[PDB]
């Protein structure tokens, strides 16, 4: 049995020490179902993948399946995918149009709402319709993006986002006609725990400025070109979040990062323009310069992980501690020009898919660390997580909250601390922003 | 993507045992990991795609894959095949370095010829099985769908397109570093 | 870790909640191995499977290998398949004809009672040959069925099963000379739990007569007719056990549902000739009138599951809380004319084999509820088992025990009261009826 | 079932082609859910089997196949067939709808004559991945015994009869919502 | 092992289907456990070579196979193979009694001449699927390197060298109870 | 929770029983990773695998990955295959040369001694890297075999072995060119507990004489000859060591079992002529005609087992309770002739590879009894160990140690003795000689 007292040892933000248990931990696993994905705002897709009344969308929360359905009062509806009698999936497609969801066991029949409205045989064999329809989840929805969360005393998701949300607005809000989810629904296996991949895009900048992407740079660059002439970006900064274990990281004044992930065309549209202009213009309270920001990584805790600058979106779904589900899809500006968007649409597979040339040493890693993590000795010493220790300020000019040097881990001690409390803190009262 | 349209009359004995032939030393080559000899055959107009699959009720059936508009596992062309081969032959590469260890099991080759001369459309089936490190197995099977033109290589012929229809929705691999 | 007390609040019989977590639980299915598969009365299969001196067949008690064997005085023995040297499998084909069994690996010999015969090198290197044989099982047989109980505490097998016997006898008992089992038995994996499937032929023909099925009904009615024109039985009644966890049902007088599944020469066979006269002139002293009773289904506690009408026949072998294996064949009456044992033959194939136009959608409605069980808000609230509550009465002049209407969980209700009962009270003296 | 008694004289190249060709077009049929397509390849005689397989001593091998008079995966005539294509392209047959993704790799093909002009005894290998849902992947391999007349359609030949020798026990996979 | 070294122009339609029909027949022969009819294959200088492989970054790629000098997963004269189809053969051979389901796909066929007159150095590529008992399944994958003899036998053809490929380092099988 | 108490009732040497929990539970294999292959010397392979100044062997202690490699001052150093920031696998190759290690997550540079050299930004990002290198561990080398050890209160080597040292030289020191290994590591996969595979090369000559390897003979000897004239060898003897649960087993003059095995050139090599006489010179003065001894088994506490005639030896490396994978290679004499080294090759193949003639049986008896372990009354009953118990000697006339016959369990009973000692006592205090 896990008390509070164990659990708060596994990590240690003031030495900057992690115990590898927590990725391995089958125990500790069941408890994060629970504690974390149990209580937290979880990201399902985007408005546009359920435009109409009657559109729905199969995802998950946690191990937990759900449906995202549009209603016919323009809202979005969000339930459990297990009918109550015996646990039948309602909801048995990936997307489509429904005018009603029927279950193939016995017949239970619900409205788009995820209400029972007619029961097989009712008069005969029976008890209330309304008490018994799917679990219900909260829905909130961040400038186009879908959430939800279960708990009815979890904050809601504006307090929950906190200081992170001006970071999100980069990508987020760059025109008045919001963004639109490109058609697809990218969906692979990684043998590892979700808190390497989590982790990675909410501080790992360390990871890309070094090694792994070696291989990744040199297929994006010019064939005239090779990784001696390859401009190495080495300026730049880390947010943490103030509350919520987000975390964000991006290069500043450095085109190489960007030109050669994602091509000429696309970093014409980012930092220069008409386009690049109005996004200035509409993110004025933040003070940033964000024609200047390119090649960020964000992580909205837990599992909600993304690249403003190449509009990359995915969630990692938990599958056991030695398994997650990568489902990723993508972004583009509502009123983008059909040439940018097909830039987008081509990048974002040449680099970010199962066969993309970045997320090929992304997942190695991974799957060698799990396999790792199975020995007693390779779980019996921490893990190193000092980089950056006491080095970030809340007093910078251009990017707001806890903003240290790019290369760095207080992000990531940021997310094992949120972590930390949500596994250890039952109440929402002392847990709160 | 519907049932291939095979022609009635079925190709010639000596072009079903060519474009077979090809496809035997193609699948050798990329078996023994000759990325530089394997990439010659691809054309310059070349469009290498595998769309994403998805489970659809049937009467819903025609939104199964992925369209020219939407997100897919590969979408290449010459350019973007060029970057892919230099990161699989490169020593930082470490998706395949130590490199896995491939089967590309060839069968159920149909040819119909075009309007181009010496311009073939080619559907067959196909097992791969990638071996990697020390205990990892990915099995993968579906169909190519290719239009190949002859050329004066050792392989009889080029890849002009190819359209890869795999059987699965989730991918069960953790990557696609292979070639299909 | 489940005290008497906790495994009591997992099935409440009065207010008719079930609590998911007994279907996944792995701490759960440890105790069933020992608590309900280790004192059980399990089906191992017919007598005619084993009908001359010698003749075996290697079969499962739960997760056990066990060996049943015809002897030279025509009785049936059940031992263990494991040598208690060090735990290798004594026999090790499928079935067969033994002279005597030798273990492969030290040559232990064992004849086919499954003593300890010899014993090589034993007066070179030791011990009592008569004290180290496999584990023995307890046999009893009911009308042609083997059943199999390790405890020598358990009740006997005729008051195990109580006035569930009746309702067995409608499919064994309608001819002197008994019944037959055609040859070979069908085996496949299913990704789920056993209680699904053991609640299913128990309680459940409300599947059947809703959505599950309607494909099924389909494949089987003439090519002309279309499925609105198939008739919709609603007519029937159903069965709980007085102890045991058993239960049957059956629909009354519409042939829709018997005609379908096994065809015209079928029903012809068990409402009308002499055949079917003379099995009510032999169930007189059970007073149900036989031949208006058509498309039966039953469970015997707990994995012994038949369909009394098509003669279906099948064992459900845990295999952890996440699956089971079937393992199904068919009887006939043994004087019956070969055009209808051939009708049986087909017919079972083509319904219930593991292609089989009702098995397919079966097994798919069980593997996705197991899939969902995997989520922590799967599992947090109770499914719905309200069907029928308080409307089974002890006084029906047609059938005799507690019955109801045939769409009830009055008999699933019983089953996993019984289940409870079992995992909860240790002692026989307080769980025998 | 013994080892095939293929012909020492081999089929002539155009008949080995032609028959070849046939499995390819039948594969895709299936592959692409064209089963009322597939439905008109069986004749009106077809016996459609499946015999069960068992661990037997090599003693007692003559038993390892199921026989006429016992249970079987199939044994389907024209009529039970009409059934199952009747049911699998229904809305409401749930174990294939949403329906699944499958590959028959066709290799091995053997080729007798018989008495009866235009009708073949063939030998073939197979492979049939399944792809179901999200995760789950059936792998199922054996040979086919076949007789094969030559027919006017779209492939070139009916199935009279067909035998499928699953290398199988107990069968792995939850159901057989598939054809072989 | 490098890329096989086909021959330019490819073997003659005839010869093609020759040797293709000759291991379709091969692994009827295996798949039925006629063991004494397939050792009949094997020459008297028979050469039965399966290697070891290796996981080795790319410079260090020439190391990937165990040598002559090293251990394998076979080395075998017609001496010692003899003893293993006496093995198989043996009811007292447990590891095959029960036998073993297996199921030899072939294609790939690559056919080479030799020096030698009616000596031909052939590439194939294979899946071997082994079921076993009750669920165990073991699925092999690689290329096989044969020197084939033309012979007055059966199945047209005799084995002078055979190497085997295997598409695995570490052996997830828990043993290798059968031919390739 | 296993207490000791509850562990020590695990094991009985005095009345020879053994419980079958011990093969299959999980919380005891967790409990031995740490009591067991924590602190125990483990085999890693030979010498010769790493004869030059950076080759490296990547190997296993457990389920721990570790690298070893021989040093620039001839000394061989053992250490954990993880990086200590975040998990990654720094060797990810089998074998080979180097001259430096470096992680492909982020860069954290080595040297072959397994120190931390160079970390990337380390000056503008920080930590001391003398601290924060992978976890060494202690080695030692018996005459060319490289052992590890991770516990610094561990007692040596040359301790650990004790008096099952002279039974190791049997193979190890025969001429004082002393032994090479032949290249390439055959490594495949055994669904089984490492247990039944220790003992078995422990104590196990029982099933070798009886019913296992009655076709592997049979592959061995002339095609004219049959099992009839294959000479069944009878006599022979066992060791138990005195600490350790070290044990070996040979059989004594009888030339049957070594002939069909190794064929007539080893045979002859290992018993008569100038190789066999001298050492019998070098080895004599321990007590033991190795002259007289053909045919032999030993286990080196937990999973390091070899065959001293054959030369084949082995390590069991721990996958869970149900599963290992086995690691074998093949030593010759440093001096021995070219034709020699060819018959051990070629046979040592025939014989004990995946599809060695012999392990195929071996490993066919292992599969089925961990299959059998899964059901609850498979692990009921106590597995008998009482075959010589009683009647082994300290004070043989011919070989050294506690000594009975070959058919007998002694030294089966001292290991799992042992096992049950390091599983409950904690201290190295009370576990030492
Ligand atoms: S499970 Fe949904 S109605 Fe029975
Ligand atoms: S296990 Fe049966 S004799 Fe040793
Ligand atoms: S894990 Fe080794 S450098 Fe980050
Ligand atoms: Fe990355
Ligand atoms: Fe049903
Ligand atoms: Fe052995």
């Amino acid at each position: 049995n896990w008390t509070p007292e164990a659990i708060r040892g596994l990590v240690d933000q003031e030495k900057g020490l992690l115990d590898p248990r927590i990725y391995a931990d089958q125990s500790l696993y069941e408890l994060e179902l629970e504690r974390v994905f149990g209580r937290s705002w979880l990201l399902l897709g985007h408005e546009s993948h359920v435009p109409e009344t009657g559109d729905f969308l199969a995802t998950y929360m946690g191990e937990d399946p759900v449906v995202m359905v549009r209603q016919k009062d323009k809202s979005i509806k969000v339930f459990l995918n297990q009918c109550r009698h015996r646990g039948m999936r309602i909801c048995r497609s990936d997307a489509g149009n429904a005018k009603a969801f029927t279950c193939s066991y016995h017949g239970w029949a619900y409205d788009i709402a995820g209400k029972l409205v007619n029961v097989p045989f009712e008069k005969e064999a029976f008890f209330d319709k309304a008490e018994w329809g799917p679990l219900q989840a909260r829905v909130a929805t961040y400038k186009g993006l879908v959430f939800a969360n279960w708990d009815v005393q979890a904050p809601d998701l504006e307090t929950y986002l906190g200081d992170a949300r001006p970071y999100m607005d980069v990508m987020l809000d760059r025109t008045p006609a919001g963004t639109v989810a490109i058609g697809g629904m990218q969906k692979w296996v990684i043998p590892c725990n979700w808190k390497f991949a989590a982790e990675q895009f909410c501080s790992d900048m360390y990871h890309a400025g070094t090694t792994t992407h070696l291989s990744g740079i040199l297929a994006g660059i010019p064939p005239e070109m090779d990784l001696s002439q390859a401009q190495i970006p080495t300026k730049g900064n880390q947010f943490r979040a103030a509350w919520g274990g987000h975390g964000s990281g991006w290069y500043v004044d450095e085109p190489g990062s960007l030109l050669a992930v994602m091509g000429p065309k696309v970093t014409q549209y980012w930092t220069e323009g008409p386009a690049a202009e109005l996004a200035e213009q509409r993110l004025g309270h933040t003070g940033m310069p964000v024609r200047r920001m390119v090649g960020q990584h964000m992580t909205i805790f837990p599992t909600c992980s993304f690249l403003p600058a190449m509009n990359q979106i995915r969630v990692w779904h938990p599958r056991g501690p030695n398994e997650i589900e990568v489902w990723a899809f993508t972004l583009v500006d509502a009123d983008a020009p059909a040439e940018i968007k097909e830039e987008y649409r081509r990048h974002n597979i040449r680099n970010f898919s199962a066969g993309g040339v970045f997320e090929q040493d992304d997942g190695e890693n991974w799957v060698e660390i799990q396999k790792g993590l199975r020995g007693y000795k390779a779980k019996s010493q921490p893990f190193n997580a000092q980089m950056g220790l006491g080095r970030s300020q809340t007093g910078h000019p251009d990017f707001p909250g806890n903003v240290g040097y790019v290369y760095a881990e207080e992000a990531a001690r940021g997310m094992y601390h949120h972590w930390m409390r949500m596994m250890s803190e039952p109440s929402w009262a002392t847990l709160k922003p | 993507f519907k049932t291939f349209e095979w022609p009635s009359k079925a190709a010639g004995l000596e072009l079903q045992n060519e474009i077979e032939q090809f496809y035997y030393r193609e699948a050798q080559l990329l078996d023994h990991r000759a990325y530089e000899a394997w990439f010659a055959l691809l054309d310059k107009d070349i469009h290498y795609f595998m769309p994403l699959r998805t489970n659809r009720m049937i009467r819903e059936g025609e939104l199964e894959y992925s369209g020219d508009q939407d997100l897919a596992h590969f979408d290449e062309t010459h350019e973007t095949m060029y970057g892919r081969i230099r990161k699989v032959t490169s020593d930082v590469g470490w998706a395949e370095n130590p490199p896995s260890r491939t089967r590309h099991l060839v069968s159920n080759v149909i040819v119909k010829e075009t309007a181009t001369p010496d311009t073939f459309e080619v559907n067959s089936a196909f097992i791969l099985y990638r071996n990697r490190l020390e205990r990892q197995v990915d099995i993968f099977a579906g169909e190519r769908r290719d239009v190949l033109r002859r050329a004066d290589n050792n392989l009889g012929f080029s890849i002009a397109k190819r359209t890869i229809l795999l059987d699965a929705s989730t991918l069960l691999s953790n990557n696609l570093s292979m070639f299909f």
